[PDB]
């Protein structure tokens, strides 16, 4: 009467999909991506990603890129660091791209595995432990070469106003900007003035990213900016997230992918907690604060639901938050976010959720 | 009774659904597939354990093939361990403590289901 | 000042060690063996076993053997089924032995991965799905024989009174006995008469193993035996585990590695539950029954603690039980078991625990 | 005490304590391999009131220990001050980079 068949595509359309990167830290060699429908909490499929996988979706929405490490015998044998290209709709493996055996192994901050605005190059963090940035040419299926200029820096912030430019945060407290040629090699670079004091006011690496500028929050609740609208980056800050009452209660930010920006309104979203002190920078959110980056005023505060990471969708005006296991879906079309639902048990140990891209040209 | 795709999903996704009477594993219908379709990117097994289950909705007994979907890591959802008429490995095709993905191109076990063969 | 060092041996003597095979079914590609000290519940170390690993300790107590499956890219690429030899004290990998790509992938019953009494040969179950038994020569690090005579049979029961003999349960309801030569190739074989009715009274594969015979329990609570004191196995049964009262509440056996024999006393241990019916053969134990196999009568019964699998240490008079996550340690020096301790969170999903061998 | 995340030496551990994994604060469990590199912390000793440099070497080449998970962050900083950072695998340069557990090696007075 019936026959079990494969070859099927994901049941829900792309615009319903989100990707929860489950590190499965307790069994980190079997990390995976869980694909969910955010409109109803339905589990749609998954992509296996071996040891401490990282993931992103191609800007054009057609493919899922993963980055992982294999060994011939898992805990022994030769190492293979790879990027893999998977079909988004069929959730099937297509191509492996070999990397040098130094891709970053670590928690899933967005900035460790990114791509150029034009989608032609994947841009990833290496640590051997010496740091450099890796460039992969997606079309060719090749690793280009190490961006050695980035030694002593960390993470990738693409510039959405340029086709193949990105920045990284360096140990001098400034930003290094890299502009790639059509072959994925470094064509030019520049270094900003010092944005923040590494010793006195360290920033979280997660950017609140606009089309031509990026904002960063600090361990002490200050905000810094890198404006890349002109030929070289202009830096500024601090301004404080905190009013007098806030300061009196020692409110500070905490989390991993802990900020987001809604570009059309300029609202910045930040996970915050009271009783801040040395060691609290990764504490779950007591609250989410919504700041107007133009007026430098807070415009809303809502319960944080112990969230640790978030992501923003500009095309649907949404924020997702994530506490390690459960994903909260918020409507952010008005200053006060509205909670639509929570997807329970999306992951065992995820610090990163991302939307399937819609539009964005 | 015979057409899970027309049923409430809560019903088909339960280990007590009548056709799941010898399922040891994660129900594929909870894993982005349906009772008769592997989740995207997982491959049906060409072999399976088999058995019969009673359908209390129409009062008839049906032959079921418990095929797996394979080549992806464990789905983890809707784990069942039901054992009606299940027998040990000396009656091998009635046995559900072995990986029925074992002869697939990639034998990693993803999920299991219950395919309706006939009366 | 301090320096981090490696190369250390397990901190407790062999005689204290137990091996909890964690399938980690939720993440079955990262299965592993957890090593504990049964005397105090201390975690001593572990051995990684990739996808659905199986494990045993060498009879001489020197080495740990694992059986597992790898693929070049885990979920794709070329398959490698292997046996691995590990040092028992350093918990380090020593040798890989290539197997044909048909090693049994399934739950961890003892009988799927065993060894000859003399320890020179590893004897393992294959399924392609056609069944056969594979023989690995430990010294040579080679797969040396493939017992197609065993097609349609399942699991390996070693004979403790011979150096290189074992039995398997076949589809006719009898036993095939294989005697290996000193080269690991089949030296001879024999087939018993039918022991049990496959259709009418199926047995659990797990033996309650004595030096010269093995007992088996059935889905309906009967007991069968295979006596190998001679070259030809003599079979008998059934007798019933149940008295009339027992039958009134439908007590039957249930579990996986569900029985055990204390050889000095002939006491047989069996996990049991009430309200038995079709489909309950893997239910957790409501009770453990202690049976005198000489008199064919029960002598004691105790709470089962939801246990599913057990193992016995003969020389210290110990029984371990395991409910999937927790290990219970019992003193069985007297007919009524005494609960000594429970080791909580010994595994996420384990159906098999084993003691370090001490008997040489 | 040493198997508790609040033990003073463990002030920047993000991982599983090796002392709960068949090892000790300064020995890897059997069959796991020390990392030659590590993040470092400065931790306060509540007994003598002095601050001490701790080197958070990992033990590597076996799958996750899964016991005594800690995530303490005293003086921890992001990857732009890389050797103070603990959200990366300090097994990353080992022959086999699979992460097993984290140690808390006392170097000396800050
Ligand atoms: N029905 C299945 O194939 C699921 C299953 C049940 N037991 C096992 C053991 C190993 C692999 C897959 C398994
Ligand atoms: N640093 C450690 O000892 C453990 C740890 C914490 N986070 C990660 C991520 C990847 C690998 C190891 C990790």
């Amino acid at each position: 009467r019936e026959v079990l068949t494969g070859g099927h595509s994901v049941s829900a359309p792309q615009e319903n999909r989100i990707y929860v990167m489950d590190s499965v830290f307790m069994h980190l060699t079997e990390s995976r991506v869980h694909v969910y429908d955010y409109t109803n909490g339905k589990f749609l499929g998954m992509v296996p990603t071996a040891f401490n996988g990282h993931v992103q979706v191609s800007n054009d929405g057609k493919k899922i890129y993963t980055m992982t490490t294999y060994h011939e015998r898992i805990t022994r044998g030769k190492r293979s660091d790879v990027v893999e290209v998977w079909d988004a709709d069929k959730l099937t493996f297509e191509k492996e791209i070999s990397l040098p055996p130094k891709r970053v192994q670590g928690l899933n901050y967005d900035g460790l595995f990114r791509q150029t605005t034009d989608g032609k190059f994947i841009v990833l963090q290496n640590a051997s432990p010496a740091t450099s940035i890796g460039i992969v040419d997606v079309a060719k299926g090749d690793y280009v070469e190490d961006v050695t200029a980035a030694a002593g820096c960390w993470s990738v912030i693409p510039q959405p106003n340029r086709p193949r430019s990105f920045m990284t945060i360096c140990g001098d407290g400034g930003l290094l900007t890299i502009n790639l040629g059509e072959d994925g090699k470094v064509a030019s670079q520049s270094r900003s003035k010092q944005m923040f004091s590494v010793k006195d006011d360290p920033i979280f690496i997660a950017p609140a990213l606009d089309k031509d500028k990026a904002h960063f929050v600090s361990y002490y609740g200050n905000v810094y900016s890198a404006d890349f609208s002109g030929d070289e980056v202009k830096v500024d800050g601090p301004w404080s997230l905190l009013n007098d009452e806030d300061k009196a209660k020692n409110w500070v930010p905490g989390g991993y992918n802990l900020v987001g920006l809604h570009r059309a309104s300029g609202r910045m979203y930040v996970f915050m907690h009271p009783d801040g002190k040395e060691g609290t920078h990764k504490f779950p959110a007591a609250e989410i604060w919504v700041m107007d980056t133009k007026t430098k005023q807070r415009v809303a505060r809502i319960p944080g639901r112990d969230a640790l990471s978030m992501t923003i969708d500009q095309q649907r005006n949404l924020m997702l938050t994530l506490d390690g296991g459960n994903v909260n879906v918020y409507d952010i079309s008005q200053p006060e976010p509205k909670l639509l639902r929570t997807i329970e048990g999306a992951a065992e140990a995820s610090l990163q959720v991302q939307f399937h891209p819609v539009g964005g040209t | 009774s015979l057409n899970p795709d027309l049923a409430n999903e809560d019903e088909v996704n339960s280990c007590d659904y009548w056709r799941h009477c010898a399922v040891d594993g994660f129900l594929c219908s909870c894993c982005g597939g349906t009772t008769t379709t592997c989740p995207p990117g997982s491959t049906p097994s060409p072999i399976s354990w088999i058995g019969t289950c009673h359908n209390p909705h129409d009062g008839k007994d049906y032959l079921i093939s418990y095929h797996d979907c394979c080549g992806k890591t464990a789905c983890g959802r809707c784990q069942c361990n039901t054992q009606t008429r299940e027998r040990p490995g000396y009656e091998f095709f009635l046995h559900n403590d072995v990986n029925w993905c074992m002869a697939n191109e990639n034998s990693t076990f993803h999920c299991t289901t219950s395919v309706l063969v006939g009366l």
